[PDB]
C-alpha cells in the first residue's frame, strides 16, 4: 500500500546542516505534491513548505522560507529537505506529508510518514 | 464564476445576469436587451474583457471573461518550398538585374 | 487585472498568466484540471505558460483559468474564453501587410542597382 | 465562387511559371550572344 | 481571404511606373 | 457492423478527414497494403491521415486486440491542381502564349539583326 | 468553404508577376546594352 | 494568518461514549478543514476533509460537523483504539495551521 | 482482395468493382442502394451523372443480388467536388507542358534567328 | 472575373511599357 518511510534521529550539532530524507512508494511520485511539516513545543504541528515533485518548484510558509530548503529526486521516489544551521529550536519531529497535486484536493495531506526526530545538541 | 458566451447566427454573444460592462477591446453593440452584448460575427475575431456583476445566486461577485477568438479568414497556408523559391528567385533575378545595371555603367 | 496573454504558433498555442508573479501557478480548463503529470503530453505548463501542442479546436477550445498555488479553483474571477481554429503553418497577413512587402522589396532592389552605379563611377 | 478563384489561381500560376520558363531561356539565349560579343 | 485586391495592387504600381515614363517622353519631346 | 469497425469523422471546423475504427483496445494495429502502417498510438484509438486536401489515397486495414477489422477503402478526388478549360480560359492562355511569343522572337530578331 | 490554401495559391501568383516582371525588366535592359 | 485553535487540550470520557471536539478559526475557512488523528506512538492519519467528506479506509464512527469558524468532530462509542490526540488542520488560506490539539 | 477501381470525368463519375469478374451487380452508397431505375448500373459498373460533394458522398457498396451489404467486402468512401471542363494534373503532365513549351519557344526563337539573319 | 481583368490588365499594360520605353530610347538616340 501507499507508505512513505523517513530516515533515522540523526543527532546534528547546532549551526550544522542536515538532510531528512522521505521515500515513497506503491503509486506515481510525480503526481501527488509533497509537504514537510514539523513538530515541536511538545506536540505543536507547523506547516513549513511544499514541494511540486514533477516540478521542483517550492512554495514556503514565510517563517521557514529561510531554515528549509526541498529537493526532490525523482529517480528514486524520494523526498529530500536540508535544514541549514539548525539551533535548539530545530530540534523536533519532522514529517513528510502528502497531498493532491492541483488546487483541489493539495489542501489535506492524506499520506503522512512516521516521522524523523532530529535533535541538535 | 464564468461568463456564458453564445455564437448563434454567427455571431459570438456575451450573456449575463447583470448589465455588461466593456472593460477593453471590441465595443461591440447594446442589444434591445440590456445584459445583452453582440461582438460582431465570429468571424470577425472579437477579442475583449468584460465585467459583470453576479446574480442573486452569486451577489456582488464580479467576473471577468477576456474573451479571445482566432479563427482567421486572413490565414494562407504557408508551404517552406513554395516560399523558399519565391525567396531565393526574386534574389537571383534581383542579382541579375544588378550585374545589368553594372554591365552599363 | 493584467489581460491574459494567448501566442498561437503554428499548432502549438501557449497561454500566459501574468496576474501572479510570485508563486507557482496552476490551470484549469473546462472545470478538468489541465497540466502536471497525465497521460497527455500535448498540454505542459512550466513558470506561468501554458503551452498546448497540437491544440484541438473542437476538443481543447473553452474557459481557461489560471490560479496560484494555495488558492483554490472555485474562488476565480478572469477566465479567458479561448476558441481558436488552428492549422500548421498558418499565419495572420492583411492586405497592408503584403503592399509593405512588395514596396520594401521594390526599394531594396531599386536601392541595390543605385548602389552598383555609383560604385561603378 | 472561391471554387473559381482556386482554378484561376492554379491556371494563373501554371501560366506564369510557363512564361517564366520562355523568358529564362531567352535570358540563356542573350546571355550567349552577349559573352560571344564580349 | 486576400481578395483580387491584392493582384490589383501590383497591377498598379506597374502602371504607375509605365505613366512615369510615358510623361517623361512627351516632357522630352516638345514641352 | 460486419467488421467494418473503422469510420470518417469529416467536415470538421477546421478542414480535416479523420478515420477511427471501432474498438477500445490498446494496440490498434492498422494495416496498410496487408502489413501494420503502426501500432495504436497511447491511449489516442484513431488515426488522422490530415487535411481533406491532401487527398489520401490507399488501402487502410485496422485491427484492435480482436482479429483484423475488415478494411474501409477510401477514395478522395478532393480537387486542388484543377482548372477548367473553358473558352475564355484556353483564349487567354493562348493569348498569352502569342504576345510572349511574338515579343520574345521580336527581341530575338533585333538582337541577330544587329550582331 | 477554407481560404487557406487559395490565399497562397494568390499570393504565389503575385510572388510570380514579381518574378515575370523582375525577368523582363532584366531582358530588355540586357538587350538595350547590347544595343549600346 | 488564520490561527487554528481548539478548544479544551485534554477530555476525559468513558469507553462507549458520543464526544465532540471543537475547532475554532481565526476567520471564515470556508469548510476547509482537515481531521488527522495523532496516534501515541507517532503515526498520525487523515480522518476526515473539507467539512465532513470521510477518507478511504477510516472507519464511519467518526463524524464531522460545522461551517464558518466553529468545526466539531463527533466520534462515536469510545474505543481503546481511538485514544490518540486529533489535530485540525485548515486549507483556506497559506500558510496551512494547525491547532493545539485534543487528548482523549 | 482487390480494391475497388474508379474513375472521374468533368461531372461524372464510373464505379466498378473487381472483386467478382462477373455476377449480380448491385450498388450501394451510404448503405442505401443506388443505381438502376442520369444516374443508372451498368452491368459490370455504377454509372453517375450530375455527382455532388453533399448529395453523394461516402462509402460504397458492391454486393451480389440477395445480399447483406456488409458481406460486401469493403466500402468505398468516396468524396471530391466536380467542376465542369476539369482534369487533375499529375507531376506527368506539368512535366509534358513543360517541356512543350520550352520546346516550342526555344525552336521559334532560333528560327527568328535563321530568318533576321537574312 | 476580376483576377482576370487583372490578367489582361497585366498583359496590356506590359506591351504598353516595353513599347514606351523603346521609343522613349529611340527618340533618346
Ligand atoms: C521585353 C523584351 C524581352 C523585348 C522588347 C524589345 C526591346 C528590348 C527592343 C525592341 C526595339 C528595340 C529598339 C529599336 C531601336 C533602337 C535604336 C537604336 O539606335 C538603339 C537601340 C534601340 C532603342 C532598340 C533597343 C532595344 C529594343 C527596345
Ligand atoms: C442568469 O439568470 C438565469 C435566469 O434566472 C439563471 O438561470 C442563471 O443561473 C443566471 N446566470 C448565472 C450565470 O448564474
Ligand atoms: C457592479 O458592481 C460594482 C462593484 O461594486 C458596482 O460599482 C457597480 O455599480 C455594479 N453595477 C451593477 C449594474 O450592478
Amino acid at each position: 500500500e501507499v507508505q512513505l518511510q523517513q530516515s533515522g534521529p540523526e543527532l546534528v550539532k547546532p549551526g550544522a546542516s542536515m538532510k531528512i530524507s522521505c521515500k515513497a512508494s506503491g503509486y506515481s511520485f510525480t503526481g501527488y505534491t509533497m509537504n514537510w511539516v514539523k513538530q515541536s513545543h511538545g506536540k505543536n504541528l507547523e506547516w513549513m513548505g511544499l514541494i511540486n515533485p514533477y516540478k521542483g518548484v517550492s512554495t514556503y510558509n514565510q517563517k521557514f522560507k529561510d531554515k528549509a530548503t526541498l529537493t526532490v529526486d525523482k529517480s528514486s521516489s524520494t523526498a529530500y529537505m536540508e535544514l541549514l544551521s539548525l539551533t535548539s529550536e530545530d530540534s523536533a519531529v519532522y514529517y513528510c506529508a502528502r497531498s493532491g497535486y492541483y488546487g483541489d484536493s493539495d489542501w489535506y495531506f492524506d499520506v503522512w510518514g512516521q516521522g524523523t526526530t532530529l535533535t541538535v545538541f | 464564476f464564468k461568463i456564458p458566451i453564445e455564437e448563434l447566427e454567427d455571431r459570438v454573444f456575451v450573456n449575463c445576469n447583470t448589465s455588461i460592462t466593456w472593460v477593453e477591446g471590441t465595443v461591440g453593440t447594446l442589444l434591445s436587451d440590456i445584459t445583452r452584448l453582440d461582438l460582431g460575427k465570429r468571424i470577425l475575431d472579437p477579442r475583449g474583457i468584460y465585467r459583470c456583476n453576479g446574480t442573486d445566486i452569486y451577489k456582488d461577485k464580479e467576473s471577468t471573461v477576456q474573451v479571445h477568438y482566432r479563427m482567421c479568414q486572413s490565414c494562407v497556408e504557408l508551404d517552406p518550398a513554395t516560399v523558399a523559391g519565391i525567396i531565393v528567385t526574386d534574389v537571383i533575378a534581383t542579382l541579375l538585374l544588378a550585374l545589368g545595371v553594372f554591365c552599363f555603367a | 487585472q493584467t489581460p491574459y496573454k494567448v501566442s498561437i504558433s503554428g499548432t502549438t498555442v501557449i497561454l500566459t498568466c501574468p496576474q501572479y508573479p510570485g508563486s507557482e501557478i496552476l490551470w484549469q480548463h473546462n472545470d478538468k484540471n489541465i497540466g502536471g503529470d497525465e497521460d497527455d503530453k500535448n498540454i505542459g505548463s512550466d513558470e506561468d505558460h501554458l503551452s498546448l501542442k497540437e491544440f484541438s479546436e473542437l476538443e481543447q477550445s473553452g474557459y481557461y483559468v489560471c490560479y496560484p498555488r494555495g488558492s483554490k479553483p472555485e474562488d476565480a474571477n478572469f477566465y479567458l474564453y479561448l476558441r481558436a481554429r488552428v492549422c500548421e503553418n498558418c499565419m495572420e497577413m492583411d492586405v497592408m501587410s503584403v503592399a509593405t512587402i512588395v514596396i520594401v522589396d521594390i526599394c531594396i532592389t531599386g536601392g541595390l542597382l543605385l548602389l552598383v552605379y555609383y560604385w561603378s563611377k | 465562387d472561391t471554387l473559381l478563384l482556386q482554378l484561376t489561381n492554379t491556371s494563373a500560376y501554371y501560366m506564369y511559371l510557363l512564361l517564366l520558363l520562355k523568358s529564362v531561356v531567352y535570358f540563356a539565349i542573350i546571355t550567349c550572344c552577349l559573352l560571344r560579343r564580349t | 481571404l486576400l481578395d483580387p485586391k491584392l493582384c490589383y495592387l501590383l497591377d498598379g504600381i506597374l502602371f504607375i511606373y509605365g505613366v512615369i515614363l510615358t510623361a517623361l517622353f512627351l516632357r522630352v519631346k516638345f514641352s | 457492423k460486419g467488421n467494418h469497425l473503422v469510420k470518417v469523422y469529416d467536415y470538421q471546423e477546421d478542414g480535416s478527414v479523420l478515420l477511427t475504427c471501432d474498438a477500445e483496445a490498446k494496440n490498434i494495429t492498422w494495416f496498410k497494403d496487408g502489413k501494420m502502417i503502426g501500432f495504436l498510438t497511447e491511449d489516442k484509438k484513431k488515426w488522422n491521415l490530415g487535411s481533406n486536401a491532401k487527398d489520401p489515397r490507399g488501402m487502410y486495414q485496422c485491427k484492435g486486440s480482436q482479429n483484423k477489422s475488415k478494411p474501409l477503402q477510401v477514395y478522395y478526388r478532393m480537387c486542388q491542381n484543377c482548372i477548367e478549360l473553358n473558352a475564355a480560359t484556353i483564349s487567354g492562355f493562348l493569348f498569352a502564349e502569342i504576345v510572349s511569343i511574338f515579343v520574345l522572337a521580336v527581341g530575338v530578331y533585333f538582337i541577330a539583326g544587329q550582331d | 468553404v477554407h481560404t487557406e490554401k487559395v490565399n497562397m495559391m494568390s499570393l504565389t501568383v503575385l510572388g510570380l508577376r514579381m518574378l515575370f516582371a523582375k525577368t523582363v525588366a532584366v531582358n530588355f535592359l540586357l538587350t538595350a546594352k547590347l544595343f549600346f | 494568518d488564520i490561527q487554528m485553535t481548539q478548544t479544551t487540550s485534554s477530555l476525559s470520557a468513558s469507553l462507549g461514549d458520543r464526544v465532540t471536539i471543537s475547532c475554532r478559526a481565526s476567520q471564515d475557512i470556508r469548510n476547509y478543514l482537515n481531521w488527522y488523528q495523532q496516534k501515541p506512538d507517532g503515526t498520525v492519519k487523515l480522518l476526515i476533509y473539507y467539512t465532513s467528506r470521510l477518507h478511504s479506509g477510516v472507519p464511519s464512527k467518526f463524524s464531522g460537523s460545522g461551517s464558518g469558524t466553529d468545526y466539531s468532530l463527533t466520534i462515536s462509542n469510545l474505543e481503546q483504539e481511538d485514544i490518540a490526540t486529533y489535530f485540525c488542520q485548515q486549507g483556506n488560506t497559506l500558510p496551512w495551521t494547525f491547532a493545539g490539539g485534543t487528548k482523549l
